[PDB]
């Protein structure tokens, strides 16, 4: 009808959605009315303008943020100086998302620069000259495959780094981020995602690797970083993410982590919060909706009948919506919350949650949802990942004709 | 010495005392992808680092050097391990290295690196006495640190420093109920001390959280506690559980009690339960509310919960096809 609003966020019951803080105020209620009054009056914003909502990406705006930042960062990002390839995976994958051609004068660069973040004893470093670290290493070989070029390919030392990989394998199952550094879930990711890619897992490398990252899940049904510690969203993707990789997603409660993750969907601002308790922050548009992708084909792989053909199990509409409304810099990129300023990580994310939100697929079954004008929708993102699935196909067919290391 | 902010900081390539060492630039290729402009302290510091980690220079100015590299960027894990080379090779004092540390991390105590180093200081001196209260001094400013209750678990758990915790966890409950790093740190305490499975303690527990879900009906926290200390025996295995949820819900209704309530009818159906029907078209009309007026934004979840209930416990479910 005419009086009915289109947006979610912006329906006269979406304000029932408001913090009930039962008259007890502690930080925390505090600090969440805070951001719902700042959030309202983003909402709020085309009524008291008299204007009529539009949710427009802003394409070029973020297209010219993203193809500078590739070449040059100012001494904001000082802060990442150990932490380069990571900056070339996001905006590779950012400028992915928004269908932008990479040049091949900017692929065969990257392949230059990330050649010399290459360990001479496998892996890659923050940077040139530092030693390697399973972080830079995922998303060193993430932007790799991305390009996707012969000439990107074979900047892999895959022999290498097999035997980098290795020499942080701990007894437990689980792995070091580098030698000397410290065991959390994000190694086991990190690991299996460019041993996956590249070809190089072998019949013992990840002995016990499932039994470890499944102690991760704790009585919130989320996972925390080592056993025992607080259920959070990076963490769960990564190890949701790990034992798909290992094809061993049953090892965990699948059950407990769907109500999980679904519960940590903000019921007033529309996207994802970190951890209970905790501010919604636009970055979580794929650590945690990213998870619902994984869960859908895992419970599908048991011929759970009752999974929808259309939706992922979690309000896409009020995510695109959040991202759109509240995220974007009129400048170029997104951003964490309004209030917050923008940067490379949250503009790879927040476009890659979009994307999530945008895109169901299980099988056959494809069926979009673009909120705002139509122009909107983004590339599809693999959610193991988070490159483009034909990216992932492309690499991983490439690789499957090499050898294992040592056969 | 000469701290980074200091006024009267001073370059390196100005320093007599480093005139014999020439810098390395970094070697960023011919054209850069992602180069980032740095500012000359940051830069000639950096280039320096570059130069005694080339030569493994393990020298006193060495040392020095790494701590204002650190400071930079405290996430430089190379320039981490270096100093970690140059503690053992120069023997340096760990205590005065504690002192350090304590004071890295109050500046910066949302960082992976910093935390790693301060327990690989405890395990090589074997000693935590300062651990528990310096903790609780980052935590007096962030209740929430990841890394610090990270670091407080590693410390009680190796070091058997269960006695004061769950003290300690009641203390910051206190002061903040939706804390729900709390909660999990109350989990843990349990876990590993008394376990759930004595009956007295699940009990004092089972109570102490509806005390807490009676105060603040809509702090999520005690709800995901009271499901996951409960969930594991299996919900239906508490018979009383139910009607006194029920028993909450003209005053102290929410949509975790309704939720809680179809989780509770989810595990009794799956037990054999006595009127199965009628529990099945209880929690269906559940879902249906959540999904539609009490919870929409999990409508998805809560519809698929509704045909998953209806998949395996109709009447007709266990029924052939040809009936
Ligand atoms: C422009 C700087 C962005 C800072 C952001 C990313 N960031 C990072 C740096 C290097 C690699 C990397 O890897 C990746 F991308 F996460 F996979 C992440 C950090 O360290 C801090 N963060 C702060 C943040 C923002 N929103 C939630 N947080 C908490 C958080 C904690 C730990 C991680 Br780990 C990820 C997030
Ligand atoms: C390498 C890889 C795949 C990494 C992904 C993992 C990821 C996003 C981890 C978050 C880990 C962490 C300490 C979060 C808390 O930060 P915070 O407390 O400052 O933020 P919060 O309040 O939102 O939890
Ligand atoms: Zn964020």
């Amino acid at each position: 009808p005419v009086w009915s609003e289109p947006l979610y966020s912006l329906r006269p019951e979406h304000a029932r959605e408001r913090l009930q803080d039962d008259s007890v105020e502690t930080v925390t209620s505090i600090e969440q009315a805070k951001v719902e009054e700042k959030i309202q009056e983003v909402f709020s914003s085309y009524k008291f303008n008299h204007l009529v909502p539009r949710l427009v990406l802003q394409r070029e705006k973020h297209f010219h943020y993203l193809k500078r930042g590739l070449r040059q960062l100012t001494d904001a990002y000082e802060c990442l100086d150990a932490s380069r390839p990571w900056l070339c995976y996001w905006i590779l994958h950012s400028l992915e998302l928004l269908d932008e051609p990479i040049p091949q004068i900017v692929a065969t660069d990257v392949c230059q620069f990330l050649e010399l973040c290459q360990s001479p004893d496998g892996g890659f470093g923050g940077g040139p000259g530092q030693y390697p670290h399973l972080a830079p290493t995922y998303a060193a070989v993430n932007a790799l495959c991305i390009i996707g070029t012969e000439e990107a390919y074979n900047v892999i030392n895959r022999e290498k780094l097999l035997q980098y990989l290795y020499s942080l394998k701990q007894p437990d199952g689980s792995f070091l981020m580098h030698v000397g550094g410290e065991v959390d879930v994000r190694s086991a990711y990190c690991a299996a995602s460019v041993a996956s890619l590249t070809n190089i897992i072998t019949p013992d490398l990840f002995e016990g690797t499932a039994e470890w990252i499944a102690r991760c899940q704790n009585w919130e049904g989320g996972i925390g970083g080592v056993p025992g510690m607080e259920a959070h969203g990076g963490y769960t993707f990564c190890g949701l993410a790990a034992l798909v990789i290992l094809k061993k997603e049953r090892s965990l409660n699948l059950k407990s982590l769907l109500q999980w993750v679904t519960s940590r969907q903000m019921r007033f601002e529309g996207g994802f919060q970190g951890r209970c308790n905790k501010l919604v922050d636009g970055c979580y548009s794929f650590w945690q909706a990213g998870l619902l992708p994984l869960l859908h084909r895992a419970l599908h792989a048991q011929g759970d009948p009752a999974l929808s053909m259309s939706h992922w199990m979690f309000h896409q509409q009020a995510l695109q919506e959040y991202i759109l409304m509240c995220c974007q810099c009129p400048a170029g990129g997104l951003l964490d919350k309004p209030g917050k300023s923008r940067d490379f990580y949250h503009t790879c994310y927040c476009l890659s949650g979009l994307s999530i939100a945008q895109h169901f697929g299980s099988g056959a079954m494809l069926h979009d949802v673009v909120m705002g004008v139509p122009e909107n929708v983004l590339q599809p993102t693999h959610p193991v990942y988070n490159i483009g699935p034909d990216k992932v196909i492309q690499a991983t067919t490439h690789f499957l004709q090499k050898p294992v290391p040592g056969f | 010495f000469l701290s980074l902010d200091s006024p009267t900081y001073v370059l390196y390539r100005d320093r007599a005392e480093w005139a014999d060492i020439d810098p390395v630039p970094q070697n960023d290729g011919p054209s850069p992808v992602v180069q980032i402009i740095y500012s000359e302290k940051f830069r000639d510091v950096y280039d320096y680092f570059r130069a005694v980690l080339q030569r493994d220079e393990r020298s006193e100015r060495a040392f020095k050097l790494t701590r204002d590299a650190i400071e930079l960027n405290a996430a430089n894990y190379t320039v981490w391990h270096f100093r970690r080379v140059l503690l053992r090779s120069l023997q340096k004092d760990l205590q005065e290295e504690m002192n350090y540390i304590i004071a890295i991390i109050e500046e910066q105590p949302k960082n992976y690196q910093v935390w790693h180093h301060r327990r690989v200081l405890v395990e090589w001196l074997k000693d935590p006495s300062q651990e528990l209260e310096f903790i609780a001094d980052i935590l007096n400013q962030d209740a929430k640190n990841y890394h610090a209750w990270q670091h407080r678990q590693w410390v009680i758990q190796e070091f058997r420093l269960w006695d004061n915790e769950l003290q300690y966890v009641d203390q910051l409950l206190k002061e903040d109920v939706r804390n729900n790093s709390v909660w999990n740190q109350r989990h843990f305490v349990i876990s590993n001390t008394t376990g759930y499975s004595d009956r007295a303690v699940l009990e004092r527990e089972v109570q102490y959280t509806l005390e807490m879900i009676k105060l603040v009906p809509h702090n999520e926290s005690a709800w995901n506690y009271l499901k996951g200390i409960l969930q594991d025996r299996g919900l239906s295995r508490y018979p009383n559980l139910l009607n006194q949820l029920l028993d909450l819900q003209p005053s102290h209704s929410s949509p975790y009690l309704i939720a809680f309530l179809v989780d509770i009818y989810e595990d009794m159906l799956e037990n054999q339960c006595d009127n199965k029907e009628d529990i099945l078209n209880k929690a269906l009309e559940l879902c249906e509310i959540l999904a539609k007026e009490k919870d929409t934004i999990r409508k998805e979840y809560w519809r698929y919960i509704g045909r998953s209930l209806q998949s395996k416990h109709s009447r007709e479910s266990d029924i052939p096809a040809s009936v």
